[PDB]
RNA sequence: AGCGGCGAGCGAACGGGGAGCAGCCCAGAGCCUGAAUCAGUGUGUGUGUUAGUGGAAGCGUCUGGAAAGGCGCGCGAUACAGGGUGACAGCCCCGUACACAAAAAUGCACAUGCUGUGAGCUCGAUGAGUAGGGCGGGACACGUGGUAUCCUGUCUGAAUAUGGGGGGACCAUCCUCCAAGGCUAAAUACUCCUGACUGACCGAUAGUGAACCAGUACCGUGAGGGAAAGGCGAAAAGAACCCCGGCGAGGGGAGUGAAAAAGAACCUGAAACCGUGUACGUACAAGCAGUGGGAGCACGCUUAGGCGUGUGACUGCGUACCUUUUGUAUAAUGGGUCAGCGACUUAUAUUCUGUAGCAAGGUUAACCGAAUAGGGGAGCCGAAGGGAAACCGAGUCUUAACUGG
């Protein structure tokens, strides 16, 4: 499926 | 022309138009390729992704798993996939029209006139069917690859040359640009060549 | 009519790969480095049949000019001398001589010295 | 002339366009359609008509007329047709017998085109003045 | 299939005898009192339609 | 033609050419005999169907493991369709053309008994909550529009042969048919299944998902999804026996075989990838790794002359390919590599070009024909245009008319 880092949201949203 | 028999001895006159104009060979071609073509059966199909046996189910999910994007198992990408321009049962017969097909046989009649391929006999038949006795009346000719053209339909004839695989027996009405072209030899009998000048006028 | 295209291909992948035979590691193994490289060479080598002939023009003059040096001229005025003069020996075999008959340069420089004065 | 002695004749089989096969071909990759756009994407077009929003031809323009079904059962004969025609007596079923006009024309008319050489009597039909003036000049007799 | 005609440029073209098509022309259907009367008189008649959009017409109209 | 936010699009009929042809009964009484025509049940004659029988004609020699192949010489053919046999067979085998065969069951077309049914003639009758109408919808190519016609959810409602319906709003004249009961073969549509034949159809990533014990293994609670996997050899003659080894796995001899460079992980055996040996290079040397020049070394040499092959010290130049862009070495996109697959096709219609036929003509479609022949000219395009149209016609329209346009 998908990491546990690319399902998260304060990484993800690094740079809104 | 004037057309001299053999067995006779005598000599038949023919229609100017009919066998004695030029060999025009960009017809004679199209009328032969059109034969061909109308030969053809044409029986064939493949499965379209429309027909193979699968699933509308998306593979995966479009976007996150990482892999190049699919949406549908029957992709004619993938294996055991559809193809993808699928042929169908078709028509392969073309159209010629009768002033063409009819200058085709003239212009081949008229060929065999000038390269002495068709030879005019009185009558041609065989007393039973045998097929012996057939082949020994023709190596008696000193003919081996042979078309013979005969103006009535012939039971005898036609059991004798069924198995003689360089032989053919046609009747007037049925002759043919392909067959006239490739058989060696053409053998008509007075007959066969006073219906064949009539339905070709 | 179903076309299978393994033994044309084939054909085509090891004519490229024959020509790559020499070359280092993926690029004489893998055909697709293999097709990147032999383009690259004949690209150079269609450049360098032109530089060619610019090198050794090049080695030439130089090695006129160490001759002439030599013999107490520089190139330039060995080259006007002889250009007054009226010789048309060019520079490869007058190069050549410069190497193997120094007799025959000297007398060279002596008619372009000559033609100057 | 035997089965592989016959060729076509000269630039009567030229070979169609194979879009996409390599460079040389002047044909590859794109094939025709330029970069992008709605022109290249498959099935991509407009309709026939259309000029991009702006209003058709065939609607900024407006409509007039009407339409006669007695001018769909009307026909125009030739004086070459006149002398086709077959028993030398010209009315409307002998020149649909004949295959000049159809079977639901009723109304028919001769017109002075090509010429006439034989005499033969119109009747039942409109005929133009040079019509008349030709076929009286060729010895015929136009009825009422 | 058979191509399909447009119907309405059906309606507002006609051919002629040189293969052009004929048409009626634009801006006679009111404010009429404000139009001048040259001007109307000028638009009367029937056109022709130019080059520009010879292509279109025949686009839309393969059976006249 | 028409319908159409008169848009996108939808799209007839009249009439013409063919395939196929078939008409009747009740709404009711009388003379008459049960008569035509249909169903079941039997009985005979053909034709089949379900098993089958006969079915022609070749030897020698050379290569070869093997002959069907080469060479020479014969024979059959109403049989040279096809398959097999140690390599490609008319004459070795199974077959094929052809000629026959049915105790038993059954299909069809006839003929003939029984049962049920009634024909022929005369007179009479002519389908009522129906046609039509108001309101709401639907079907007709017809979207309520000037809308005919058909169907009916609701509300009404005639005439009835001296009558009624239709002829595209509606009225009058004329024409043509008789609703409110029903039955009817053929031409037509399809193929889960059966037999034979065919293929410019595929040949194991193809063709069915499935050439193989495949809707299997596996996956899901379930509906459901759904694979991979063909080939020794001619014949198993599938390796007796001996040696190393754990009474192994694996191997080497021996043996069979034409071949084990076909040993069951088996025809051929590509590339990526991984090694062993040989020649050359490389441990003071900087970068798309090549290219131009180039010494030395090693090996072949056949004019003893230099050449050829492998390497490449040193050296000038030299920032990959695709895409997308004004512009990429770009630190923008894509790609770990190999092998196989993967993307402008097909049908119908229309315009232009080339070429071929005929030429003021050209050409047929469906269908008949066993017929790629021939018939079929129904039609379509062209030889005449102008006008919105009637209409006129080498002219026409505009206009009262054009010097005109
Ligand atoms: N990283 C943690 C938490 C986690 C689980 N699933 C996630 C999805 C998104 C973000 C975080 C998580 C784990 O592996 O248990
Ligand atoms: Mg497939
Ligand atoms: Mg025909
Ligand atoms: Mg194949
Ligand atoms: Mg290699
Ligand atoms: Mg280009
Ligand atoms: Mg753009
Ligand atoms: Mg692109
Ligand atoms: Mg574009
Ligand atoms: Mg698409
Ligand atoms: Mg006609
Ligand atoms: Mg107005
Ligand atoms: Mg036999
Ligand atoms: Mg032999
Ligand atoms: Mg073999
Ligand atoms: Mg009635
Ligand atoms: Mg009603
Ligand atoms: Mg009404
Ligand atoms: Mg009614
Ligand atoms: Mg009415
Ligand atoms: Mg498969
Ligand atoms: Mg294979
Ligand atoms: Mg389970
Ligand atoms: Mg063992
Ligand atoms: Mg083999
Ligand atoms: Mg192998
Ligand atoms: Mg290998
Ligand atoms: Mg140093
Ligand atoms: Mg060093
Ligand atoms: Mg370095
Ligand atoms: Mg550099
Ligand atoms: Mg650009
Ligand atoms: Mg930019
Ligand atoms: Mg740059
Ligand atoms: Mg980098
Ligand atoms: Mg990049
Ligand atoms: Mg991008
Ligand atoms: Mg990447
Ligand atoms: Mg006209």
């Amino acid at each position: 499926t998908s990491k546990w880092f690319n399902i998260d949201n304060k990484i993800v949203d690094h740079r809104p | 022309m004037e057309l001299v028999l053999k067995d006779a001895q005598s000599a038949l006159t023919v229609s100017e138009t009919t066998f004695g104009r030029d060999f025009n060979e960009a017809l004679v071609h199209q009328v032969v390729v059109a034969y061909a073509a109308g030969a053809r059966q044409g029986t064939r199909a493949q499965k379209t992704r429309a027909e193979v046996t699968g699933s509308g189910k998306k593979p995966w999910r479009q976007k996150g798993t990482g892999r190049a994007r699919s949406g549908s198992i029957k992709s004619p990408i993938w294996r055991s996939g559809g193809v993808t321009f699928a042929a169908r049962p078709q028509d392969h017969s073309q159209k010629v029209n009768k002033k063409m097909y009819r200058g085709a046989l003239k212009s081949i009649l008229s060929e065999l006139v000038r390269q002495d391929r068709l030879i005019v006999v009185e009558k041609f038949s065989v007393e039973a069917p045998k097929t012996k006795l057939l082949a020994q009346k023709l190596k008696d000719m000193a003919l081996e690859d042979v078309l013979i053209i005969t103006g009535e339909l012939d039971e005898n004839l036609f059991l004798a040359a069924r198995n003689l695989h360089k032989v053919d027996v046609r009747d007037a009405t049925g002759i043919d640009p392909v067959s006239l072209i490739a058989f060696d030899k053409v053998v008509m009998t007075a007959d066969a060549v006073k219906q064949v000048e009539e339905m070709l006028a | 009519a179903r076309v299978k295209r393994g033994v044309i291909a084939r054909a085509r992948h090891k004519k490229i790969l024959k020509q790559a035979k020499g070359y280092y590691g993926a690029r004489s193994r893998v055909y697709r480095v293999a097709f990147q490289a032999v383009i690259k060479a004949g690209q150079y080598a269609y450049r360098d049949r032109r530089q060619r002939k610019r090198q050794f023009r090049q080695l030439w003059i130089a090695r006129i000019n160490a001759a002439a040096r030599q013999n107490g001229i520089s190139y330039s005025k060995f080259i006007n001398g002889l250009k007054k003069a009226s010789v048309e020996i060019d520079r490869k075999i007058l190069a050549d001589i410069a190497v193997f008959d120094k007799v025959a340069f000297t007398a060279l420089v002596e008619k372009a010295k000559a033609a100057l004065a | 002339m035997r089965l592989n002695t016959l060729s076509p004749a000269e630039g009567s089989k030229k070979a169609g366009k194979r879009l996409g096969r390599g460079i040389g071909s002047g044909l590859g990759k794109t094939g025709g359609r330029g970069h992008k756009g709605q022109k290249s994407r498959s099935g991509g077009g407009v309709r026939r008509g259309f000029e991009g929003g702006q209003m058709p031809l065939y609607r900024r323009l407006p409509k007039f007329g009407f339409t006669s079904r007695k001018a769909a059962i009307t026909a125009e004969i030739r004086l070459s047709d006149l002398a086709k025609v077959e028993g030398g007596v010209v009315d409307l079923n002998t020149l649909k017998a004949a295959n000049i006009i159809g079977i639901q024309i009723e109304f028919a008319k001769v017109i002075l085109a090509g010429e006439v050489t034989t005499p033969v009597t119109v009747r039942g039909l409109r005929v133009t003045k040079g019509a008349r003036a030709a076929i009286e000049a060729a010895g015929g007799k136009i009825e009422e | 299939p058979k191509i399909k005609t447009v119907r309405g440029a059906a309606k507002r073209f006609k051919k002629t005898g040189k293969g052009g098509f004929k048409h009626k022309h634009a801006n006679l259907r009111h404010i009429l009192t404000k139009k001048a009367t040259k001007r109307k008189r000028h638009l009367r008649p029937k056109a022709m339609v130019s080059k520009g959009d010879l292509g279109l017409v025949i686009a839309c109209l393969p059976y006249a």
